[PDB]
């Protein structure tokens, strides 16, 4: 707990420095171990402070390159909503810019690997912003590849001042977005158990997950019966007997990968015991 | 106008009197260099009929080649529907009476246009019953042209390809400038003998024709017959005919893709169908192929990476799939060998050795 | 800061002279570009053309387009255009800007909504502005990009183009950086001849590096000097990675600047008044400062008493030491450079090259190690001792007629060595004489002129610029070094010592329950991994079901 | 004189208005009837000449109209619309030509009506009207079909005397038709044109080439009855007949050798017409081909070869610069060695004839039959001994 | 002017025959006009089997009591779908018809919207206001089930499923009923074993009447032997007529064509394919060779009958050819002789 704080102290030091370099025309960039909320926030609460700081998580999927243009031209550079081709936007905000002059705008961006910031034109806008003197780019990176998809063009657009910024703190607010799998059976016992099958014998489950997933907010729906899930199955080529259909539904019964009711007709009904947003995830891998 | 002769009285008896009719269409085939058009501003120009000569590349749009059209009889157009009004409004004592010439240049462009185009002109005749002949000529047979509800079938006009014989008559005996003709004739019998079997264009073999003649008759006024011997070396350099510096880990990477693209699969294990391409790279296979090749082993850096992307987008690689490029590469190495023979004999490594073949 | 404004002063100075030299290395290609194109303005259906060969490298010669642009306008001849390849997918904007452009070349000099343009108005401008001028104008039609452009678009417009000619002789300038073969590629036979081109030839970047070393950096004009370390990572970043003397340009201010904030000692870093002047404005830390450093240091460890303490308490004899200290400096480095030409011209002649064959080159390896301790030295002089001879003569005759017209015009000296040795090889033109000549290359010089830079004078810090790795941390952009070396070298370490131990495709149900073989426990992997697919080092992939596996080798 | 020729040419060239009918008495029977009922009468009809083309329609409806209008009751009182699908390629071109046709130019302009209907009918109202449209197959292309839809509304339910009809060679017209359009049109009227037979043909050569009323005309019409019946003459009008069965084709015949009557050659032989003859009958593709430099003749049996190997597979550049490789390999000397752009430029422009198809990095197809091939070969002026050698091997 | 009066009453006529569907749409409406609401109904079926006829009828008589203030009153308002260039024009019609005239749709339909938040509005064949948005239906459906809108809507189309992307369907026409129609109105005879010889058909009207009009045109220049002959006139298949008419090579190909496909099987082939087997034939026949531009210009004259459907001439030997006729159709008009 004592160690990370005094390193998010040295880095202050550069921090004027910084400025400096933000004046000159580069931007600064931390490749760190861990996150930088804490300096990136505290360059917000020591450095930068003042006004027309500009940020946007790149973590956070809900801002946009054009929702990012907006974020700054539409509260904080107040001017208006960006205009619909953001060359033009870009053209308006510059000469906003180009003739009102010795406005100095501070943008750090958490995670430029985004999306939305993937698109070849996202960084053609940063490109000419970060590339515009006035405002000026603090980013910072995860990705591997993301000295890959910076070319000649724009690391030449970006002129990117690269720091040790060895970082180790988390990795909380940016670790609370991504989703894993470890949060009824679980995906991943019911894709094992399903991989030993033929492809038929997938197909057949499919189907039968189809059918309770388009029903699931229809309190009348117990299920299919044996021949209608039948007749379903031959029409779509997955089985052609009642033998083989009927040895399939009990292996997957033996996995408790499914369950039979008794309608008030003595028939059996098919349904799957399996969480409904379980199976959804599965039909989202299985395509 | 030589050699053509026999097109000439069929094509000029077809024209017959002027106040007379003619084909409502004619469609003349032929090479290049057959002299169709020669043949056709010129019998236009001698006798004189009026008429009109357009190029279908030149104007791609109805805009442009339908108000050409107009605009040369002697007016705004967009459509065929008022060509013939417009046409059929152009009358005068001038083409009051008399069959009037349009003659579409490559008319095979034509087909690209408008569905309607190319049926409206053939028909144009009776269309505006103006006493029209369109005569059409291209490269292309006529069996490609026909629609599917089909038109009015024109007279398909042969013009034959010049033969060795034909060509040196056009080609020599009519400018012997300073010599006699004899002279200058033996002079282009020497010239088609070497360049017919390659170059049978009778507008490129005039340049060659004018282009080495001085040297031909050089030891003439330098005092020393058969000077086919002189020059045939020399026409035959022309016959066969008519130092990019890159970087250091470039020049690796690049001779590593196309070890990359010539070698495929499996050979990796071993070395770390020619004419059909160039194999796909991912892009941890270049980088592999090029940590394996260097035997410098230097650390990646951005420059790096961003020399691979600075070479794919110098298009000496090109990638498959443009999109994927940061999720796998599938890229594709154009360039070589000869090139990276030479990267290798700068560098002093070696191509061949690596090559499988 | 003083230093920024030396910076401004320097910086301005720096890409001042080398616009103006990219304007001249332009000259005489530019001279032969407006002599070529009055060649063939000099002396049907053909587009002649103007192919110029600019290796790789963009954004430097924008310049030299906007200078093409004025100076095309300038000799009254043309009016020219330019036409970017990827600003031309269709065969429309290439007409519109055509067009757009000769009647927008007809404005900029006086002192619509611009979807109004189409392909009739340049056939009208070279017709109506002027169809008799009488002396038909180039339009050089710059395309700045032929290799990019859209091949169908490319022989349409060399054929739309070229079947209206001589209407319009229109030349065309090509930016390139290969040699004709690709151009007869991307461009088809029938283009090659329509073009009738003749091929031009533009320089490149390693030219403009080695020119802009030997003048630049290597002056004697600017005090600061670069240590071997950030000149090898420099030139390392230059020739084994990008090619821009913009990128070795950004960089050497980023290493001004950067050693500029290095400490206040380089304020002395100035001409000797220049300097002595911020001599009179020292204080008491600084005194303490120029007490601490080496060579200093050592020149403080080879030397004496009162005097000594004067240095380090009374400054005043510090400060008169300073101008013998630093009087001295600006001596010895003016005593090197009019000494480093002179074995360039001798061993820049030499073949072998083993110790350099650039300016740069001598500059780098003569000041890493010991030029005498180096064995390939010891082989260039087996070699100068073979030519001998009237090569040797000629080319030494010629160190003279070019070095003592360096001291007659490049350089003041003066020194009265350079003088001596003059005289010497005077003596000559009208072995043992090459030998005592060298001898003194090598006594007179090597040993004496030409030394180190740690074995030189106190102070050879910050006018020499020490701290290279930071730079290579700021420029180098060596991300995966640190990240690397971190993750190797403690959860996340374990991790990533999991992520490359277990084998290549780890099953979830076996790698859940492997790293629980091997290993609140599991979500530390998951952020590790949910990482390292954010850092990269792996990728949630579906080669296998539950399955994290990694693209970077 | 050429008076002949004068004449003719307006027969053969120009579509005579005025002619013999050949087989059509059934059919022009029906169709002036229609035209005396929609004229004379108040009645309002539909009808489809339908044939293949060359045959029949535009000069039975021409010679129809021009009969119908000679009754001076007619001429006054009946307007005649003319239309062509290649003309009017849209409903609301067609619109604004009617009302040209109608000389109601004069609407003007001002009222723009509400609907497409509500024009047409002021047109009409503003009496009977002939509508002629040609190419029928095209109007029947046109987005919803209003013009087709609207004109058949008129013609049953309005009571408007009108006349439609129609000109196409489809068989399948009918199908082309909306089942509201199919059902307004006056169910089927169908004329249908076709063909003759042999002895038929024959008459119909000596009739067009022969003279009317106008000694110098009786002269030649000798001649020509005497060309009628001659085993050069009639083996060639067979082998056009048995391609043609039709009287344009014929009129192209009889065009050609036309040119080869002069003052020096007063009237037709049978050789006019074998010359004539020959024109027509070459193979376009083959002529093409006689004119190729002997390197793009080697690309070609290159291709012939990878044809024959990989069993009808495509190919590019690459495997025919090998095959074609192989084949100067023979000698250790060069001699039709060339560099691989020029070999290009050469396949670049069997491409540019479009001898070769697509679908270097793209793969195509040989568009030449062996047959051609192997004739074109033994008809090639320079043809070496080596590059037929070489088309054998297969 | 005996038989050439019939003429006079084929083309147009009254009154309807149907009399059971009329009953219905009367009451439809009479329902709705006397409640003082709105509805909509919309009325499926063939094109010749009496819908718009059948309304206007209702309309008529509906106007007739609104004469005597049997039914309230009045107004009415009818627009066709097919006598429109552009869908939208619609809403300007029906502005029109009512007061405030001119306008544009966009305006139009904004303003009826307002009027609509007692009148009969008869849309014909809105299959053809079908739009991607399919705006204008959901108003012109909508608007009747307002409370302030007083609108009844009768839609007339062709097919059952329209209103699937308050009905009625007229079903085609009968034996009998077509028989009585002709009779119907015969008066002028009170010739009729044509009537009922007319009568077998599929299922429109408009060719009865078509139909006999044509016989009585074969009688002057009517019996059953008259009337046969005008079908066979009308509804016989031209493509059989046509390949017994084609000329020799033109059979040789369709031969051709045959014997490629008893070879492979499927419905199509390759020009190249065809020439090959052409080539034998003619052979065989002692016929000279097909020059492949003969047999292009063959393969075009039946292909632009519509005998062949053939890909552009462009592709050359890569034409792809499938038959417009069956197999057995073609062996039929080859083999009658
Ligand atoms: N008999 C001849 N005498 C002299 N020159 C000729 C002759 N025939 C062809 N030429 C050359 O060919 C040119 C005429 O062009 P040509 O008639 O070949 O055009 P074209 O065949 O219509 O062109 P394309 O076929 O490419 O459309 C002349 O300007 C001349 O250079
Ligand atoms: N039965 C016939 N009577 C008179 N002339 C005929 C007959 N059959 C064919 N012809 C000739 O063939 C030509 C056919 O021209 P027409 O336009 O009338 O029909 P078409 O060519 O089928 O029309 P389309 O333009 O639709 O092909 C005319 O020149 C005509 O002289
Ligand atoms: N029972 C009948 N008595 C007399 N004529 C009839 C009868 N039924 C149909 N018709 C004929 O049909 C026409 C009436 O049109 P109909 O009601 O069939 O139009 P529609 O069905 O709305 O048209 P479509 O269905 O093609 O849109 C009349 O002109 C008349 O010739
Ligand atoms: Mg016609
Ligand atoms: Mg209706």
């Amino acid at each position: 707990s004592a160690e990370l704080k005094q390193l998010n102290q040295q880095y202050e030091k550069l921090f004027h420095k910084w400025m400096l370099q933000l004046h000159l025309g580069f931007n600064i960039v931390l490749y760190g171990l861990g996150s930088k909320r804490d300096l990136l926030e505290r360059f917000r609460t020591t450095m930068l402070q003042d006004s027309i700081h500009v940020v946007i998580n790149g973590f956070f999927p809900g801002i946009s390159v054009k929702s990012v243009l907006n974020s700054i031209t539409e509260e904080v550079l107040d001017h208006m909503g960006t205009f619909r081709s953001i060359l033009d936007q870009l053209d308006w905000i510059v000469n906003k810019f180009k003739e009102d002059s010795s406005l100095e705008l501070f943008l750090l961006i958490h995670n430029l690997d985004s999306q939305m910031l993937r698109g070849e034109k996202s960084q053609q806008i940063i490109g000419q912003l970060s590339s515009l003197h006035n405002i000026y780019l603090i980013a910072s990176i995860d990705h591997l590849n993301a000295p890959l998809m910076w070319d000649h063009a724009k690391q030449s657009l970006f002129n990117w001042l690269w720091y040790e910024t060895t970082t180790y703190s988390p990795y909380t607010e940016e670790t609370s977005y991504e989703n894993s799998l470890l949060v009824s059976l679980p995906l991943s016992s019911l894709t094992h158990v399903l991989r030993s099958l033929t492809p038929n014998a997938r197909g057949i489950f499919r189907l039968l997950i189809k059918y309770q997933l388009d029903n699931q907010d229809n309190p009348s729906y117990i299920g299919l019966s044996f021949q209608d899930f039948y007749q379903q199955c031959r029409e779509a080529f997955l089985v052609n007997s009642d033998l083989t259909l009927r040895a399939q539904l009990t292996e997957f019964r033996d996995h408790k990968l499914i369950r039979t009711k008794k309608g008030t007709d003595g028939v059996e009904y098919l349904l799957i015991p399996v969480d409904n947003g379980t199976l959804t995830d599965f039909l989202e891998k299985e395509e | 106008v030589l050699c053509r002769e026999s097109q000439v009285s069929i094509l000029q008896s077809l024209f017959g009197e002027r106040h007379h009719f003619s084909f409502p269409s004619i469609f003349i085939y032929g090479h290049t260099a057959s002299g169709k058009t020669y043949v056709t501003q010129t019998l236009l120009k001698t006798l004189e009929l009026p008429h009109v000569f357009v190029n279908c590349v030149e104007c791609f749009t109805l805009r442009l080649l339908l108000e050409q059209i107009l605009n040369k009889l002697n007016t705004c157009e967009t459509f065929n529907d008022f060509v013939r009004l417009f046409k059929q409004v152009t009358t005068a004592e001038n083409l009051k009476d008399q069959t009037v010439y349009i003659v579409l240049d490559k008319a095979e462009y034509l087909r690209d246009m408008e569905a309607n185009l190319l049926p409206g002109f053939l028909r144009l005749q009776e269309l505006a019953d103006r006493n029209v002949t369109v005569l059409f000529l291209s490269e292309i047979v006529w069996e490609k042209f026909r629609p599917n509800t089909g038109c009015f079938e024109p007279f398909v006009l042969y013009f034959p390809d010049y033969s060795i014989g034909n060509l040196q008559k056009i080609l020599s005996h009519d400018h012997p400038p300073e010599y006699s003709a004899d002279f200058y004739a033996a002079y282009i019998n020497i010239l088609l003998g070497v360049f017919y079997t390659v170059c049978r264009d009778l507008k490129e073999l005039r340049h060659l024709a004018v282009l080495n003649f001085p040297k031909y008759c050089e030891p003439v006024v330098k005092g020393e017959r058969k000077l086919w011997r002189n020059i045939e070396p020399h026409l035959k350099k022309a016959m066969q005919t008519v130092h990019v510096e890159l970087p250091y880990y470039s020049k690796f990477i690049l001779i590593a893709a196309y070890l990359a693209s010539y070698n495929p699969a499996r050979t990796d294990k071993r070395f770390f169908n020619h004419l059909l391409g160039p194999k796909p790279f991912p892009l941890d296979r270049l980088l592999a192929i090029l940590y394996s090749i260097v035997d410098s082993r230097v650390a990646p850096t951005a420059n790096i990476f961003s020399q691979i992307t600075s070479l794919v987008t110098l298009q000496l690689l090109t990638l498959v799939g443009h999109d994927d490029q940061l999720d796998g590469p599938k890229y594709k190495c154009t360039v070589s060998l000869d090139f990276i023979r030479a990267i290798a004999r700068t560098v002093n490594f070696d191509i061949i050795k690596y090559l499988y073949d | 800061k003083l230093r920024f404004e030396t910076y401004q002063l320097i910086w301005q100075q720096m890409k001042s002279e080398n616009e103006r030299l990219q304007e001249e290395l332009n000259k005489n290609l530019f001279d032969n570009l407006i002599e070529f194109l009055q060649k063939s303005h000099s002396g049907l259906r053909e587009i002649p053309t103007a192919a110029l060969v600019l290796g790789v490298n963009v954004t430097d010669h924008d310049l030299t387009f906007g200078s093409l642009t004025e100076a095309l306008q300038n000799n009254v001849t043309p009016y020219v255009v330019s036409l970017q390849a990827k600003d031309c997918p269709d065969m429309k904007h290439f007409l519109q800007k055509l067009i757009s452009q000769l009647m927008d070349c007809c404005v900029d000099i006086k002192s619509y909504m611009t979807v109004t343009q189409k392909t009739d108005p340049k056939m009208l401008s070279k017709k109506r502005t002027t169809s008799s001028q009488w002396q038909s104008p180039p339009v050089v039609v710059i395309l700045k990009d032929m290799e990019s452009f859209a091949t169908k678009v490319l022989q349409d417009f060399i054929i739309i183009s070229s079947q209206h000619l001589h209407e319009f002789p229109l030349i065309l300038i090509f930016g390139i950086a290969t040699s004709p073969i690709i151009i007869h590629r991307l461009l088809p036979h029938a283009v090659s001849s329509l073009l009738c081109i003749e091929l031009f030839q533009s320089l490149s970047c390693k030219e403009h590096l080695t020119t802009v070393l030997d003048k630049l950096l290597l002056t004697t004009q600017f005090p600061f000097k670069i240590n071997e370390k950030v000149l090898q990572v420099l030139t390392n970043i230059f020739l084994y990675h990008d090619f821009s003397v913009q990128n070795f340009i950004k960089g050497l201010q980023l290493s001004l600047l950067e050693h500029f904030y290095s400490q206040p000692l380089s304020v002395l870093c100035c001409n000797l008044p220049e300097a002595k002047r911020r001599i009179n404005f020292l204080s008491n830390n600084q005194c303490e400062n120029i007490r601490r450093l080496p060579s200093f240091r050592r020149y403080v460890e080879k030397q004496a008493s009162e005097k000594q303490v004067a240095l380090l308490t009374n400054e005043r004899y510090l400060k008169e030491e300073t101008q013998l200290l630093l009087e001295n400096l600006h001596v010895y480095h003016m005593n090197y450079f009019l000494v480093l030409r002179c074995l360039h011209k001798f061993t820049s002649s030499l073949p072998k090259y083993p110790l350099g064959r650039q300016i740069r080159e001598l500059y780098c390896t003569c000041l890493e190690k010991n030029i005498w301790d180096s064995e390939e030295y010891a082989s260039v002089l087996q070699l100068l001792r073979m030519l001998a001879k009237d090569e040797l003569m000629t080319i030494l005759e010629k160190c003279f007629k070019v070095f003592k017209s360096y001291c007659e015009n490049h350089l003041g000296s003066t020194a009265k060595r350079i003088e001596e040795f003059l005289a010497q090889f005077q003596s000559l033109d009208a072995k043992f004489e090459v030998l005592r000549e060298n001898v003194v290359n090598f006594i007179d010089c090597l040993v004496r002129e030409y030394l180190l830079p740690p074995e030189t004078q106190p102070l050879h810090e910050v006018v020499y610029f020490s701290a290279a790795h930071a730079l290579r941390e700021h420029l180098n952009a060596a991300p995966r070094i640190a990240l690397h070396t971190a993750l190797n070298n403690p959860d996340i370490c374990i991790a990533y010592k999991l992520h490359l131990e277990c084998s290549r495709l780890i099953n979830l149900v076996d790698w859940s329950e492997a790293f629980a073989t091997v290993v609140i426990i599991h979500a530390r992997f998951i952020r590790a991994v949910s990482e390292l697919e954010l850092l990269g080092f792996i990728k949630p992939t579906k080669q296998k079901t539950d399955h994290v596996a990694r693209l970077t080798w | 004189l050429s008076q002949v020729q004068r004449i003719l040419r307006e027969r053969f060239c120009r579509q005579s208005p005025h002619s013999n009918l050949f087989g059509v008495q059934v059919q022009y029977k029906h169709l002036s009837e229609l035209l005396k009922r929609t004229a004379l009468h108040g009645e309002s009809n539909s009808v489809l000449i339908i044939g293949p083309r060359g045959s029949g329609k535009t000069m039975l409806i021409n010679h129809a109209l021009k009969e119908l209008m000679e009754i001076e009751e007619v001429s006054e009182n009946v307007l005649q619309v003319h239309l062509n699908g290649l003309l009017q390629i849209n409903d609301k071109i067609a619109l604004k030509e009617i009302t040209r046709q109608l000389n109601l130019e004069n609407v003007v302009g001002d009222k723009v009506f509400g609907s497409f209907a509500e024009n047409l009918s002021f047109l009409l109202e503003a009496c009977p009207v002939i509508f002629i449209l040609d190419e029928f197959d095209l109007f029947a292309h046109h987005k919803n079909q209003t013009l087709l839809y609207n004109l058949f509304d008129i013609s049953q339910s309005a009571q408007t005397p009108i006349a439609v009809i129609g000109l196409t060679c489809r068989l399948d017209i009918l199908e082309l038709l909306e089942k509201r359009v199919k059902s307004r049109f006056s169910h089927r009227q169908i004329h249908l044109m076709n063909s003759f037979g042999f002895p038929q043909y024959v008459k119909i050569f000596k009739e067009q080439l022969s003279l009317p009323a106008e000694v110098f005309a009786e002269k030649w019409n000798e001649n020509v009855q005497y060309l009628s019946e001659d085993r050069s003459v009639q083996e060639v009008l067979q082998k056009h007949f048995n391609i043609s069965k039709n009287l344009r084709s014929l009129h192209m015949l009889l065009m050609l050798a036309l040119n080869r009557v002069t003052a020096s050659h007063p009237f037709m032989t049978a050789v006019d017409l074998m010359e004539a003859s020959q024109l027509c009958s070459m193979d376009s593709k083959a002529n093409i081909v006689h004119g190729l430099s002997v390197l793009e003749i080697c690309l070609i049996i290159a291709m012939k070869h990878l044809n024959d190997i990989y069993e009808e597979e495509p190919f590019n550049f690459q495997m025919v610069y090998n095959e074609f490789q192989k084949f100067v390999q023979r000698k250790a000397h060069s001699v039709y060695n060339f560099e691989k752009p020029v070999v290009m430029k050469a396949f670049e422009h069997l491409q540019q004839l479009e001898l070769i198809k697509p679908m270097e990095y793209q793969l195509m197809k040989l568009l030449l039959d062996n047959t051609q091939i192997m004739n074109a070969l033994q008809k090639y002026p320079n043809c070496p001994t080596d590059v037929r050698q070489w088309a054998t091997s297969s | 002017e005996a038989r050439l009066r019939l003429h006079v009453s084929a083309v147009p006529e009254s009154l309807p025959c149907r009399e059971q569907e009329f009953q219905d749409i009367y009451n439809f409406v009479e329902s709705k006009l006397l409640d003082h609401t709105g509805g909509c109904m919309y009325i499926s079926g063939v094109p010749g089997t009496g819908k718009t006829a059948t309304v206007h009828e209702v309309i008529r008589c509906l106007q007739q009591a609104a004469q005597a203030n049997d039914v309230p009153p009045f107004q009415y308002i009818e627009v066709n779908g097919m006598k429109l260039t552009e869908p939208h024009q619609v809403y300007v019609q029906i502005l029109q018809k009512l007061t405030g005239q001119k306008a544009t749709a966009n305006h139009a339909a904004e303003l009826l919207a307002k009027q609509f938040c007692t009148t009969v509005l008869l849309v014909d064949e809105l299959d053809i206001l079908w739009t991607h948005k399919q705006d204008i239906m959901y108003n012109l459906f909508d608007w009747p089930t307002h409370k302030e809108a007083r609108l009844v809507v009768l839609a007339i189309a062709n097919t059952m499923d329209l209103p699937e992307r308050t009905r009625m369907c007229f079903q085609p026409y009968t034996y009998s009923q077509l028989q009585q129609i002709l009779r119907s109105r015969l008066k002028h005879l009170k010739i009729q074993l044509v009537a009922r010889k007319v009568a077998a058909l599929s299922g429109d009207a408009r060719r009865c009447l078509d139909i006999c009009r044509r016989a009585t045109e074969i009688c002057e220049f009517v019996t059953i032997a008259h009337s046969m002959e005008a079908v066979d006139e009308m509804f016989s298949s031209s493509y059989i007529t046509a390949i017994k008419n084609s000329s020799v090579l033109e059979q040789s190909f369709l031969r051709a064509i045959l014997a490629e496909f008893r070879r492979s099987g499927l419905e199509e082939a390759t020009f190249q394919q065809i020439y090959s087997q052409h080539v034998a034939l003619c052979r065989m026949e002692g016929l000279p060779y097909p020059t492949m531009s003969e047999t292009m210009a063959v393969c075009s004259h039946l292909g632009s009958c519509r005998l062949l459907l053939v890909e552009p001439s462009r592709n050359d030997l890569l034409l792809r050819v499938r038959l417009n006729v069956s197999q057995d159709d073609v062996l039929y008009a080859l083999k009658d002789e």
